[PDB]
């Protein structure tokens, strides 16, 4: 009933930012459903890029001022909308990128807590490479 | 920031047989907030468990969960048919969260 | 060092489902199926809290249909049946929305027949033959007829929906809300405001208006099938009548079992109508359709008409004064100082969706005319790819609920868990 | 301040205040419905399930001891596998939300042992 | 003696035999009415509220340092603006109906200050 | 152990698991039975009935000083009257249900001792 | 029964304002029509 | 009710009866 | 265990005998047929 499409795969020169979108079919609004955004690279050590909440945007402290996470509500050609924005690029961030969205309307489930929670639906994830 | 680590970074196994896993953190957890994911090779990961012994729909029931102080045991009980790939041990205490190195399991 | 201690009153809410009761401030309502109070409401504004909402899964509306359904059937029951009408009724020309038909039944004794004549409508009017001359009422062969009873009255008054004990509402007064999501500006109450439980379709009449500006909320939007509900700021004035003047026969169908029908009608064949006020009205269709652009990209919108079908889903419905008006509006949602649309009226209504149960309502004497604010529109979007230029609108009924949840979609209940442990430096007992 | 008014305020100033919440539990509607009514009934069984819940809430607060008190002290050690956290972080910057959240796991066996612990007493009181 | 003998004695009197009053505001509940009519739900309507009465003062009670006693002394001193009249005239030439009725328009105030003023013995309690 | 486990166990190990007998009088079913018939008449006087007992019972109590107490210390004396029975013998020998039975033309006379008594004491608690 | 004789008392009383008999007649009505209902009904004896 | 042979437990019987007008009688 | 015989008065004879069996007996049964479920229109929506 939920399912997260991501962009397709893209390899671009050291130097440049990169925009990759996911696709929320399913999701009611980004109000009650949380999208965060995390990273796998090579090593399989699985990290937290940042996130939309309550319509605030905010990541960690290795990329502030460094990535950019948008998101649109729900409209009447197209389902609702997240997307990542990397101002540069350098070697060390080839990775795969997840889109990841979790309810947050019980307020007591135990999926959640205010501000940091587990990812209930992933993406499929796209593969970038400098 | 907390840090955790899984253990063994490797274990064989069978079918039919029962395998742990244990992540332990820098900081003792209070509640128990920790979770449990599964991810196949080249697919996506796949949510097994929350709040720390919390058990999702679909996921079979021979999955359980152990939550100490510290210390959080994953016990994936009678492994049936297909086996299963990388395991791995989240915490959302405070922000911001942080994963596991992770487990493998072969047969 | 560090001691328990339990604490009695702590302020947190879970969410729950509960019968809610219904307060007022002859008619079903007033005088039955609940209480008769208002005193001093308590109305408190909550600091630093952020609730979520989302109106689209809310026990409210489904408790409010089930007693709407419940109380309607409560009144009907309690008098008169109208068994002995499926007859074979012999119908002819009026001497032409109406047909004068004689009929035979019984009386106040059952050895005795009597022959009678009464007005009735074709739409109350099924013909038995190609080749015939008879002809019997809609409702004879999958229903029972229950006559509209004349002493109570279907009116609706204002209504509140009051909590009981150990429970709460939340209202969202955040402006411009949609009816999901957080809420950050939240109160507390224990009682709804002013509801008046109407029942309508393709327009909303005599509802509360929006605080600021036009809002417009769907289930789905990218789903067609779901509605859209409008929710105007500007009421709309559209005053109505039947203005033929009528006169009702009492016709006694057996012992104190009186069966009340269109007598006669005199004057002039005048046609019921609806007026609504022109100017208000483009200016709203304005304000709609720039509102409705933002959720829809540049996408141009067209209004038309309804698609064919029964004319209880196709038309515009209502009640005025017991009479039930279908309205052909083919006018007002036609687009890209009055304007008049025709009113058909029936008699056999057959609402609540339901079989087995059908009700008659009585003519009232004299003509029949009534105002009311159009407050709200229920649009349906159209499917397939047809163009992808423009997209187009029809209006729209569906479920009862929808007339409702424009009324309903602030309030959340919530339960209250008193009991809570907490550490603290005392120890001494 | 009103019912409910300190929903945002940090656990120690709802400390105060808490007889607002308490009396809230008991406030019911006079006035009743006539005969031959399902919402009548559905009525009654509302009031008498809410006498009940406030019944058995009344009752475990008197089996640990506090029968008349709001804000009774207790005899229990707080184990700190339950919530370590400071004093001043627990009472200045937490709601009650929050904390009943975070403790929602060990609630039940807290439960049990104040039970023990008033027992003991008991028991003790006529020993001494 | 029986339900309300000590209506006419002055109140000094009258203060020995509280209990029977107390508890027939609770006994004399017969058997059920097995037939289900307009009766039975009026034999129901007027249980469930003289429950909900008899809790309510009992709450009231309990919510000032008062639970669970007839006679009780609380810690507010009584305002000379309210009812001024001597001791020996209160306790020996008068009702409880007439003192009742004089002090009918301070019950509100006197109750909230019961209230805050348990309130803050507990709030002291706990923190001394 | 459970409900009722403690039957066959003499009166002194009784007292250690009162709380257990003492829940299960308010533990019920919140469901209901939708349908205006005879059988949520029924359910809902039952529920009424118990509720009433539990209040009685609990009043009962009140009266007697021993509110917030499962095990109460009530002070009038044991006239040898009514029962002169070893120590010994009452609390290692004989189940509850004997000591009821053996006691049973004389427990309207204690009961009224024993309000006699907290009149008195309440009486005195503001006479010095 | 239980009566007691409250002594120094004086009571005003006005038998016409008493809800005690519109509760009897009530009462009365409603039993013979509960009464009268469960049982044979005469719509048949209507006849010449 | 008129009730001939089945053409040996029952019987076939036919009968007049209401219908949907309350003027009209079936077979 | 085995069976038991019950009675509220055995020496009666008017009374009924309970024998409960600890072995369950199969018993299979039928009407083997073929009859098709005519439907006549009674009244307004009664059908027979
Ligand atoms: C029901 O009713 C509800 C209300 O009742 C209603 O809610 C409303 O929903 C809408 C959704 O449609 C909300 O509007 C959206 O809001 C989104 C969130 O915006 C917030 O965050 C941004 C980002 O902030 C970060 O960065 C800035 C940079 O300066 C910092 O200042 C911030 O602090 C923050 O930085 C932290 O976090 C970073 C991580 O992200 C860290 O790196 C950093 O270090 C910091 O930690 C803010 O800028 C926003 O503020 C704006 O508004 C305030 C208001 O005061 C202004 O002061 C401020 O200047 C800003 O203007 C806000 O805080 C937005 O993302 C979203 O924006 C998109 O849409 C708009 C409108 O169309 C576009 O103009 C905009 O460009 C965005 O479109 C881009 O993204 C989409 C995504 O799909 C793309 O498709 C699109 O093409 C475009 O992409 C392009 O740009 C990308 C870069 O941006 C680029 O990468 C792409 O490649 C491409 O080129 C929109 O505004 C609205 O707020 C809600 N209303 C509320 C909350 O009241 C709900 O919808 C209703 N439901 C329905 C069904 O209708
Ligand atoms: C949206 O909301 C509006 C609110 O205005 C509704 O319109 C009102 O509808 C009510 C009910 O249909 C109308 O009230 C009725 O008016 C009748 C006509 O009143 C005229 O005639 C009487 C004769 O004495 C004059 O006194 C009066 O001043 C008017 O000149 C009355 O005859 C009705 O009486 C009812 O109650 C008496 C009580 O004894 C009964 O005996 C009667 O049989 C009858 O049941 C009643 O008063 C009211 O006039 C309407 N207002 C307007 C402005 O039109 C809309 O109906 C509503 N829309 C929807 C869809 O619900
Ligand atoms: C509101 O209404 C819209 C329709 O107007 C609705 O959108 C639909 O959602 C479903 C559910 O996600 C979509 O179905 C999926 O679409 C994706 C798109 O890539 C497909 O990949 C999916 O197929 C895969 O998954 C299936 C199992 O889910 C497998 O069986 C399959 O083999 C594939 O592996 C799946 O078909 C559907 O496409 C959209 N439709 C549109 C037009 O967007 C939305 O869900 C509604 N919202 C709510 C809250 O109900
Ligand atoms: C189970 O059913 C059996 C019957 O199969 C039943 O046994 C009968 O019990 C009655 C009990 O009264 C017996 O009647 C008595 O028989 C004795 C035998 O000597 C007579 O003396 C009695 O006569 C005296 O009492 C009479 C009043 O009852 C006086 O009128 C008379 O003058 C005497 O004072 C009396 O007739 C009867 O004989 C047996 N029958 C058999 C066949 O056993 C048994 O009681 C039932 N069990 C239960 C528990 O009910
Ligand atoms: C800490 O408390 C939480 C909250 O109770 C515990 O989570 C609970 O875990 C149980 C067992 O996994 C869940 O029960 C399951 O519910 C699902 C619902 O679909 C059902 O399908 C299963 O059959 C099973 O009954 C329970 O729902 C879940 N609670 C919530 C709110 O989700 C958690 O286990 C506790 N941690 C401990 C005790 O260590
Ligand atoms: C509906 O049809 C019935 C049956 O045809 C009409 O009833 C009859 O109508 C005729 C024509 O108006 C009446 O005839 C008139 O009678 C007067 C009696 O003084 C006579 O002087 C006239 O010359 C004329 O023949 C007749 O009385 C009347 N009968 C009854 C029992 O009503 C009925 O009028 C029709 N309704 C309408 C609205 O047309
Ligand atoms: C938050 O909501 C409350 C409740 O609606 C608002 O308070 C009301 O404001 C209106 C006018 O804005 C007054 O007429 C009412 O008397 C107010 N009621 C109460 C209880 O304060 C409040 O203005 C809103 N605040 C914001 C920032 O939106
Ligand atoms: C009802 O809401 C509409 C929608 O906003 C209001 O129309 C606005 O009118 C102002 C007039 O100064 C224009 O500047 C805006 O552009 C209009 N908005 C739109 C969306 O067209 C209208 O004024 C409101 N009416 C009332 C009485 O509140
Ligand atoms: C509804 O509007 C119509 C149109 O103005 C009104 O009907 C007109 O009435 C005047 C005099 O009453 C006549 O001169 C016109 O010929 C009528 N026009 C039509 C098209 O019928 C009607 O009176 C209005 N009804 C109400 C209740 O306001
Ligand atoms: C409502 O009325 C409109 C017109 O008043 C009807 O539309 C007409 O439909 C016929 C065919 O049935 C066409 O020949 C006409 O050209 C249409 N009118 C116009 C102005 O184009 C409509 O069918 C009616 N709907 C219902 C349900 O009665
Ligand atoms: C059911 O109960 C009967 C007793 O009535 C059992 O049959 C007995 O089996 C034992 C075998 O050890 C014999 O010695 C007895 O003579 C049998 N009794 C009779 C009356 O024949 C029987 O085995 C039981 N069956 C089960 C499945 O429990
Ligand atoms: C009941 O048992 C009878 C006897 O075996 C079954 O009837 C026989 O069915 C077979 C074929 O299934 C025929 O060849 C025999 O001629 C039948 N004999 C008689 C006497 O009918 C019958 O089918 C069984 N029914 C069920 C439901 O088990
Ligand atoms: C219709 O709207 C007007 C405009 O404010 C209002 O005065 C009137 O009370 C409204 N009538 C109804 C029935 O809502
Ligand atoms: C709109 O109305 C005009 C005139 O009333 C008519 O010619 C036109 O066909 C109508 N259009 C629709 C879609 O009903
Ligand atoms: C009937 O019409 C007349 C004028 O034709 C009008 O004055 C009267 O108000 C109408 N009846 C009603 C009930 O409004
Ligand atoms: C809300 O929070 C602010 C600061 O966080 C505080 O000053 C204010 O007193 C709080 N309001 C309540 C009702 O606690
Ligand atoms: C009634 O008043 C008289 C007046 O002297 C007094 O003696 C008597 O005791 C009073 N009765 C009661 C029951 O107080
Ligand atoms: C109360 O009465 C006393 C008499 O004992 C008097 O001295 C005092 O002034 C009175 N107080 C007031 C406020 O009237
Ligand atoms: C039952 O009685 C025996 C005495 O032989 C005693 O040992 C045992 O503890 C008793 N059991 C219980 C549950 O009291
Ligand atoms: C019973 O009759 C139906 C009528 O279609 C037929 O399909 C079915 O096979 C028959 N059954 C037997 C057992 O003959």
């Amino acid at each position: 009933q939920i399912h997260l499409v991501q962009s397709g795969t893209e390899v671009k020169k050291p130097g440049s930012s990169v925009t990759v979108s996911c696709k929320a079919y399913g999701v009611n609004t980004f109000g009650l459903y949380a999208v965060n955004w995390v990273r796998q690279a090579p090593g399989q050590s699985l990290e937290y890029i940042g996130q939309i909440w309550r319509w605030k945007s905010s990541a960690s402290h290795h990329f502030r001022g460094r990535v950019l996470i948008s998101a649109v509500d729900l409209t009447g050609s197209s389902p609702p909308i997240s997307s990542l924005e990397i101002k540069d690029l350098t070697s060390d961030d080839t990775a795969v990128y997840f889109c990841t969205t979790t309810s947050t309307y019980d307020k007591w489930s135990g999926l959640h807590h205010d501000g940091v929670m587990a990812f209930s639906s992933w993406g499929q994830g796209t593969l970038i490479s400098v | 920031d907390i840090q955790m680590t899984q253990s063994p970074s490797t274990l064989s196994a069978s079918i039919g047989d029962t395998v742990r896993i244990s992540c332990r953190a820098s900081q003792s957890i209070t509640g128990n907030w920790v979770a449990w994911y599964q991810q196949r090779p080249g697919k996506a990961p796949r949510l097994l468990i929350y709040r720390g012994a919390a058990l999702l729909g679909g996921v079979p029931s021979r999955f359980s969960g152990s939550a100490a102080g510290t210390d959080f045991t994953l016990t994936i009980g009678n492994l049936q048919a297909e086996d299963f790939g990388t395991f791995y041990c989240q915490q959302y205490d405070t922000y911001p969260g942080t994963f596991g190195q992770g487990t493998k399991v072969e047969v | 060092n560090l001691w328990v201690t339990v604490y009695y009153g702590v302020p947190v809410w879970k969410e729950a489902t509960t019968t809610l009761f219904c307060a007022s401030d002859h008619n079903v309502w007033a005088t039955h199926a609940c209480v008769p109070t208002d005193p001093n409401p308590q109305e408190m504004v909550l600091e630093n809290v952020t609730e979520n909402f989302n109106m689209w899964k809310n026990e409210m509306v489904n408790q409010m249909h089930e007693d709407v359904i419940s109380l309607w059937d409560q009144s009907l029951k309690p008098c008169v049946k109208l068994t002995p009408l499926c007859v074979t009724l012999d119908c002819t020309t009026v001497n032409q929305e109406m047909k004068n038909c004689s009929f035979n039944t019984t009386t106040e004794l059952r050895d005795k027949k009597q022959k009678v004549y009464a007005l009735f409508y074709k739409l109350d009017i099924v013909p038995l033959s190609n080749n015939s001359s008879e002809y019997r009422l809609i409702n004879c062969n999958t229903s029972a007829i229950t006559q509209a009873c004349p002493k109570v009255s279907f009116d609706p008054i204002p209504i509140h929906y009051c909590t009981p004990a150990g429970y709460a509402l939340l209202k969202c007064n955040d402006k411009r809300f949609n009816g999901t999501g957080p809420c950050h500006n939240v109160s507390t109450v224990q009682c709804t405001h002013g509801i008046k439980p109407v029942v309508s379709t393709q327009l909303l009449l005599n509802g509360s208006l929006a605080e600021k500006e036009i809002i417009v909320r769907s289930e789905n939007l990218t789903n067609n099938v779901k509605t859209i509900i409008v929710h105007l700021n500007k009421s709309v004035e559209i005053v109505c009548t039947r203005p033929g003047n009528n006169t009702r026969k009492s016709i006694r169908i057996g012992p104190g079992q009186t069966f009340y029908a269109t007598g006669d009608i005199i004057g002039d064949i005048r046609q019921a109508h609806c007026n609504i006020s022109r100017g208000d009205w483009e200016e709203t269709l304005h304000n709609v359709r720039k509102n409705l652009a933002e959720h829809f990209q540049n996408k141009t919108i067209q209004f038309a008409s309804s698609s064919g079908g029964d004319l209880e889903i196709t038309t515009h419905s209502f009640n005025c004064r017991g009479e039930f008006f279908y309205c052909n509006t083919s006018g007002l949602f036609n687009s890209t100082l009055t304007i008049t649309i025709p009113c058909r009226i029936k008699q056999i209504i057959n609402m609540w969706q339901e079989v087995g149960r059908a009700m008659y309502a009585p003519p009232i004497a004299g003509n029949i005319t009534c105002k009311s604010n159009i407050t709200g529109l229920l649009l349906v979007r159209d499917g397939g790819k047809e163009s992808n230029s423009t997209e187009i609108f029809r209006p729209g009924g569906g479920d009862m609920r929808d007339n409702w949840r424009s009324e309903l979609y602030k309030y959340k209940v919530v339960e209250i868990k008193p009991l809570g442990v907490a550490p603290t430096e005392c120890k001494r007992r | 301040l009103g019912f409910l008014g300190v929903a945002g305020s940090t656990m120690g100033a709802a400390s105060v205040a808490l007889t607002v919440q308490a009396r809230q539990l008991l406030s019911g509607n006079p006035d009743w419905l006539p005969d031959m009514t399902v919402w009548g009934i559905k009525q009654l069984q509302t009031r008498v399930l809410a006498i009940e819940r406030y019944l058995k809430d009344q009752q475990l607060l008197g089996i640990w001891g506090c029968s008349g008190k709001l804000i009774c002290c207790t005899a229990v050690p707080w184990n700190s596998s339950w919530s370590n956290k400071s004093q001043t972080e627990i009472w200045n910057n937490m709601t009650w939300m929050q904390w009943d959240e975070e403790i929602s796991n060990y609630t039940a066996t807290i439960y049990r042992l104040l039970e023990v612990s008033q027992n003991q007493q008991e028991r003790n009181e006529k020993d001494l």
